[PDB]
């Protein structure tokens, strides 16, 4: 077990932090975040350094560290 | 300013 805190930043500049393990499938984070915004998880896309976070990605796989940022955008097409 | 929000994800 090894935990890290990630900062999730939404379209309106709000932030929610998540404490997760390096091995945590990031679907859990996506679901929780969408839940707290009251929108369906599949209306959102979650990006790390601009790349899409897959349900089965982990922080270790993406090379995330303590206090890294995840951005949340509306799912495309919309700009 | 929003308060700090930390959610711990179990495993």
């Amino acid at each position: 077990g090894e935990y890290i805190k990630l900062k999730v930043i939404g379209q309106d500049s709000s932030e929610i932090h998540f404490k997760v393990k390096m091995t945590t499938h990031l679907k859990k984070l996506k679901e929780s975040y969408a839940q707290r915004q009251g929108v369906p998880m599949n209306s959102l896309r979650f990006l790390f350094e601009g790349q899409r976070i897959a349900d089965n990605h982990t922080p270790k796989e993406l090379g995330m560290e303590e206090e890294d940022v995840i951005e949340v955008y509306q799912e495309q097409t919309g700009g | 300013e929003a308060e700090e929000r930390i959610i711990v994800l179990s495993d």
